[PDB]
């Protein structure tokens, strides 16, 4: 479900996408990726709660 | 009392493919293997 693909500002989830994934899953993992940047380039990034 | 009589019933109708169904080699009963179908016209009467 995606906020963005239907109202940015309403903030409501929405289905967008559907994965035939049939397996039980019991393990997540989040925020691995990292920024490859010079030091001017780095900037302050957004995160993500879960 | 007396009641409407129903008529002009209104059915609103893309034909999805059912190949990958009857193609292929099916997975064992354990190995379940299912297509999801949304927003698609079906001939249950062809399979």
């Amino acid at each position: 479900f995606s906020s963005r693909y239907v109202d940015l500002y309403g903030g409501n989830m929405f289905q967008f996408a559907t994965l035939p994934v049939y397996d039980t899953i019991k393990y997540y993992s989040i925020i691995p990726h990292s920024i490859r940047s010079i030091q001017s380039d780095r900037k302050a990034w957004a995160a993500f709660y879960v | 009392s007396f009641e409407a009589k129903p008529s002009g019933s209104v059915v609103e109708q893309v034909e999805c493919d059912f190949s990958p169904l009857l193609s292929g080699t099916p997975p064992q009963v354990y190995n379940f293997k299912r297509l999801v179908f949304t927003n698609c016209n079906y001939n249950l009467t062809k399979l």
